[PDB]
């Protein structure tokens, strides 16, 4: 059951590093009228970065859930 | 006590995780600035990205140690199951 803690940790670190690396790859370059308007490239980049952040938040949350579960094991299973 | 030390280490990790979230917000807000043509915050962008990584590495490493310590304390401070 502690093995499951290690495995959850590995998976969450894996996802965070992928999501950060994806975020790093979104062009930071500063911002045919129809095409420009339909594709909305600059807007799309902002939405992409925010989507990465939403996932960085979610996965940090998972690190907190793990930390809490470790706390509770100490609080609950200590020998009196 | 020993258990007090573990909880304080775990509370420390909770602080690191909150710091990581702070970095992510800054990265996000700064990207919006860069996209608008405010290049002045590019160094800060790169710094906050780097810090998020450093914090990810440190917090997950400390967490791995905490899990190891749980495992070593089965039968000694912690009841088996």
């Amino acid at each position: 059951s502690n093995q499951a803690l290690y495995e959850k940790l590995e998976q969450t670190r894996t996802i965070l590093s992928v999501k950060l690396a994806e975020l790093i790859n979104i062009t930071t370059i500063a911002d045919f009228a129809q095409e420009n308007s339909e594709l909305a490239v600059a807007t799309t980049s902002v939405m992409m970065v925010n989507n990465q952040t939403m996932q960085l938040i979610k996965n940090v949350q998972d690190l907190l859930i793990l930390t809490r579960s470790i706390k509770e094991k100490w609080l609950l299973n200590q020998i009196p | 006590g020993y258990i007090q030390e573990r909880l304080k280490s775990l509370n420390d990790i909770e602080t690191q995780l909150c710091s990581m979230l702070q970095e992510a917000s800054q990265v996000t807000f700064i990207f919006g600035e860069l996209k608008r043509g405010n290049e002045s915050v590019k160094p800060q962008f790169e710094n906050h990205v780097k810090q998020f990584y450093e914090r990810l590495d440190k917090s997950t490493t400390q967490l791995r140690k905490e899990i190891q310590l749980l495992d070593e304390n089965v039968g000694t401070r912690l009841l088996p199951i």
